[PDB]
This record gives C-alpha cells, structure tokens and sequence, in this order.
C-alpha cells in the first residue's frame, strides 16, 4: 500500500548578453 | 636603464611591463588600457595596463616613444602620478602606490647632439 509521492523537480533557464559597438 | 632596474628590483629584463605607445598614435587606445564602459565589446576583460598592475602591483610601468601618441592619452597620466589611482571600465580603483613610470622620447635630439659639449647639465 504505497503512495506515488508528488516531486520538487528542480529547474532550470539561462540568459544571452548583447555587446554593442563604436564604428569608428 | 629601464631594463637594469628591472634587473635590479626583481632579478630579470622581462619581469616587467613595457608598453611602447608608439602602438598608440591614434586617440582611442586609451581604452585600449584602460578597458571599455559597460555595455560595449570588451567589458568584461578589463585594460590591459589596470589588469597587469592589479596582479602585481609592485612593478616598474615602462611607457616608450611618447612622442609618437596624440597628445591627450595624457589625461590618464594625470590621475596616475596625482595619486596612484586609475579605474578600469568595471569601476575599481587601482592601486599605483607601488610603481615607477618612465617616459622616454627623442624630443630634443638635435639640440642635445649640437650643444651637449660646452654646455652644463643644468642649462
């Protein structure tokens, strides 16, 4: 008589950074 | 001379930085040495010149040909020997009180090559 336990579920996102530029 | 001190102070030529600024006649290579703002391509480097100072401060910064440089790279110079400081494009001061600035050029070479005889050091 088991009960199926609900989980955590550790996650996970990322994020890019943009490089502007003088033109000279 | 710059290279006996070196030799002198930590027992080798290239224990040292030498930075020729004849690599710098245009204006823009300050940032070149003092790093690039937030926001533009080479943030997260640092200078050159505040990084090489930052792990050993204690060091000889050797500047060669300023003749050859536009005449205001000179602004960071005068914070340098106002008080040791410089800050790099992070936003971190940098400690100089540890450091020899030499400038070199060949400014009165034919002035000193006519009149070094019969003349004193002095005048």
């Amino acid at each position: 008589a088991a009960a199926a336990a609900a989980a955590a579920a550790a996650a996970a996102a990322a994020a890019a950074a943009a490089a502007a530029a003088a033109a000279a | 001379l710059c290279k006996a001190l070196a030799n002198f102070m930590f027992d080798s030529d290239e224990a040292m930085v030498r930075i020729d600024m004849s690599e710098f006649m245009e204006k823009h290579s300050v940032s070149r040495l003092v790093g690039a703002p937030p926001g533009y391509v080479g943030y997260e480097e640092g200078g050159y010149l505040t990084e090489a100072v930052r792990r050993r401060p204690y060091s000889v910064i050797l500047l060669d040909a300023v003749e050859k440089a536009h005449p205001d790279v000179f602004n960071i110079l005068l914070q340098v020997l106002d008080d040791g400081r410089l800050t790099d494009g992070q936003g971190r001061t940098v400690d100089f009180r540890n450091t020899v600035v030499i400038m070199t050029s060949n400014l009165g070479s034919d002035l000193i090559q006519e009149r070094f005889g019969e003349l004193d050091y002095a005048h």
